[PDB]
């Protein structure tokens, strides 16, 4: 919507549906990831969550406060541990509300969780497979060499920037709680407000039930269907949430964190030594940790092949009378002449002679026949 | 199955029913109502007269 | 979208979008799990729903062009006195005035030009053709295809499985990753070492650098009369001394030449039957200079004149 | 398609009718020459033209 508190509040928080509840148990958990996208190079996860992190229930701001509400209707709880893990630890960039994030490494599943106060955990297959920009780490990252062009999602929060659309009039999920005590049905409310439709019932089959009644000749499920709902909920989808309505309806969230270009700090590794002939050049890669490399030319013909060179060797190339150019890593281009004892002052005749006293180029053995 | 060429003739009805074997209902009838170029250009420059000052 | 339930017996999709896809399953929900929200169990529908929308990544995550280049130079003109470069379009006749004396650029005879069909990628230029209307398909560049930027609609393709659900627990569907996230992976080869004889082609200036390709004709109707002679000493004493000399021609030449003179004066010298350092240049009397060549390679031969008189070198080549 | 074709080439569009004009763009210098004004900025009035006066 307009503002973050507008936003919140409008479209409720809701519980959804997540397979994972403990590594394993599927339930009704009011952490679920909706959706992890990724259209950043900086390797950024902007994972949608159900809860809503840094507003309470009372409709005012405390970052030590987070808002869900589940089948225990809406609650604040309280938040002093937070992490995202995919098969090993993860950083968070940044969150604000439904929308978290986190820098994290490679895995076949995302795990939202917390222990302060929900005490619960969803973890969702999402594919995030290695990140590596530059050609060279260290412990604790944080080398520059070169800077690189990137797309990331960005680190201020936006208070309206973009919508997305969140949708189904008010139906809040719920996994049973009716039940046939004896031979009779009892009604639980919870501690929510309950819409039933009710073939039969003694006193009550249609109302907004909070207390407890009995009634005779009833019994559960295609003949009294009860559900907990509470008003002004849209809810984006999450996986596997089963909603119905009689009439059709739309709510609106904000999202922070656009995508924008940044400009990254990376290493990659320092020049490999050259080694010189008379006319033709040679690289002699050092040992570091995989650098890719091309060589190429666009002097003499346009020609190009590519390997990373992971292990020290010697390549020849040749370079002649038009530049030759070595890309190594990530750094810019070095053009590169022939080199032969240097210079000229009148090399070579018009009719066409070769280098030194050699018979190769054909000039000589033109002459043997 | 399919597939045929048909010449470009507008107003022409052409008929079509190649399907499958098997007899095959439903025929396609297809009329050209017209063909629409829809442009590729490159501008090269934009021109119009001209306000001389003193 | 989750799933949208109807009650005892639905209808399909009639929401409609950029591209959608739409099943109804029947008679779902069999044991429910209360999230039927229905009297129905037996004969419940579900709408099951799926569409496209088009992401914020239509930056330049890529354009396809057709190309003709058209065709700007960077001359360095120097009349002597002032000493500027311009960038002028070479296409047909170019009038340039430089103190109201005519030169005009003639038009270089291009072999070829690197920019063709090409995709650019904002990660980098990238060369690699396309078919085209080859978008919208797989096994094809492309599995979108949107006719400008601004258009929120597309025609698009992915694949979704959507299934029924037939347990306590509430829907089976399994979702396979975009088309086009495919292809981001896959990029091209560079646009940056395509072309041969010159050609560097620059991600940001979107162009192509030092291409060395024909000939370019070049008029001029320039002042130099003035009053002629503008001063020609005659001279005498001719010769050609050859150092520094080491094999190699990716580099300039080094000839001296040794000279003596009757008279001081300014001759323009030289030409192209050889190169000087000094095209305004004083000739004295027992001018010896060492001066810069730079054709000495195309055509080894020289004929190094000071004004009037001349000789030939060179003398070095390999024995 | 089998064959493609437009009989448009290097075409001038006035809004009275289109009329198909030859022209060699960027070779302004001299008084004749079809579209001899050339404008690309629509936010500035530079025009590569040649005129007499």
């Amino acid at each position: 919507s307009v503002a973050h508190f507008e936003a919140y509040k409008a479209t409720r928080p809701y519980i959804g549906w997540c397979a994972d509840c403990g590594l394993a148990g599927s339930c009704p958990s009011p952490v679920s990831i909706e959706h992890v996208w990724s259209d950043a190079d900086d390797g950024v996860l902007k994972i949608q969550v159900s809860m809503q992190i840094g507003i309470a229930k009372s409709n005012t701001i405390n970052h030590a406060k987070i808002r869900y509400m589940g089948a225990n209707g809406v609650q604040e709880a309280e938040r002093s541990t937070l992490s995202v893990s995919t098969t090993a630890p993860c950083d968070i960039l940044a969150t604000m509300g439904h929308f978290i994030l986190a820098r994290c490494r490679p895995g076949s599943q995302v795990e939202v969780s917390l222990s302060t106060d929900p005490k619960l955990l969803c973890r969702t297959p999402f594919s995030h497979k290695p990140r590596f920009i530059g050609n060279e780490k260290s412990p604790a990252p944080t080398g520059h060499k070169t800077r690189i062009p990137c797309k990331t999602y960005s680190h201020q929060t936006d208070l309206t920037r973009e919508e997305i659309t969140m949708h189904v009039p008010p139906d809040v999920p719920i996994q049973g709680l009716v039940s046939n005590t004896g031979k009779s049905y009892s009604l639980d409310p919870k501690t929510k407000t309950i819409k039933y439709k009710c073939t039969c019932g003694e006193t009550v089959k249609e109302g907004t039930a909070t207390n407890k009644i009995t009634l005779f000749n009833c019994d559960t499920a295609p003949k009294c269907i009860t559900y907990a709902v509470d008003n002004t909920v849209w809810q984006y989808n999450s996986q596997y949430v089963p909603r119905s309505e009689v009439t059709e309806v739309k709510g609106k969230i904000h999202v922070p964190f656009p995508l924008t270009d940044s400009t990254c700090a990376v290493s990659v590794a320092p020049e490999p030594q050259v080694t010189y002939r008379l006319g033709e050049v040679e690289f002699h890669f050092h040992p570091m940790y995989p650098t890719l490399f091309s060589i190429r030319s666009l002097g003499k013909d346009p020609s190009h092949s590519q390997e990373w060179i992971d292990t020290p060797m010697s390549k020849t190339i040749q370079v002649g009378a038009e530049g030759v150019e070595y890309v190594w890593g990530n750094n810019n281009p070095v053009r590169l002449w022939a080199q032969k004892s240097s210079s000229s002052s009148a090399h070579g005749n018009p009719i066409s002679i070769v280098s030194h006293y050699y018979d190769l180029y054909p000039y000589w053995t033109i002459t043997v026949l | 199955y399919e597939s045929t060429t048909m010449p470009n003739q507008v107003g022409i009805p052409f008929k079509a029913l190649i399907e499958r074997p098997g007899y095959a209902g439903l025929p396609l009838s297809l009329v050209v109502i017209k063909s629409e170029l829809v442009p590729s250009l490159v501008q090269d420059y934009i021109t119009c007269n001209y306000k001389t000052v003193v | 979208p989750s799933p949208y339930i109807k009650c005892c017996g639905g209808a399909e999709c009639s929401k409609n979008e950029a591209d959608y896809k739409c099943s109804v399953f029947t008679g779902v929900y069999p044991f429910m799990w209360g999230g039927a929200y229905c009297f129905c169990d037996t004969e419940n529908s579900q709408m099951s729903e799926v569409y496209v929308t088009r992401g914020e990544s239509c930056e330049a995550d890529a354009i396809a062009y057709q190309v003709t280049a058209s065709l700007k130079a960077q001359v360095m003109i120097s009349i002597g006195e002032l000493n500027q470069t311009v960038d002028v379009f070479v296409n047909g006749d170019s009038p340039a005035r430089i103190q109201q004396s005519k030169f005009i650029l003639g038009p270089i005879s291009s072999a070829w030009s690197p920019f063709d069909k090409v995709i650019v990628y904002r990660d980098e230029v990238y060369n690699e053709d396309y078919a085209p209307y080859g978008s919208g398909q797989a096994g094809r560049f492309g599995d979108i295809q949107s006719r400008t930027v601004n258009s929120t609609d597309v025609y698009a393709n992915t694949n979704l499985k959507l299934k029924r659900p037939a347990s306590g627990n509430v829907v089976p569907y399994t979702q396979t990753p975009s088309g086009f996230s495919y292809w981001k992976k896959e990029k091209g080869v560079p646009l940056n070492r395509n072309a041969p004889f010159g050609c560097i082609i620059k991600v940001n200036p979107v162009r192509a650098e030092n291409c060395v390709y024909g000939n370019i004709p070049i008029s001029m109707d320039i002042a130099d009369a003035f009053t002629r002679i503008d001063e020609s000493p005659s001279v005498s004493l001719k010769a050609c001394e050859v150092q520094s000399c080491t094999y190699s021609s990716d580099f300039g030449g080094v000839a001296s030449i040794s000279y003596t003179s009757n008279k001081v004066g300014k001759c323009a010298i030289s030409s192209n039957s050889a190169t000087m350092k000094d095209s305004v240049q004083d000739v004295q009397e027992s001018g010896a200079l060492s001066l810069f060549f730079a054709t000495s390679s195309v055509e080894p031969n020289f004929v190094v004149q000071v004004c009037n008189a001349r000789i030939t070198c060179g003398k070095c080549e390999p024995p």
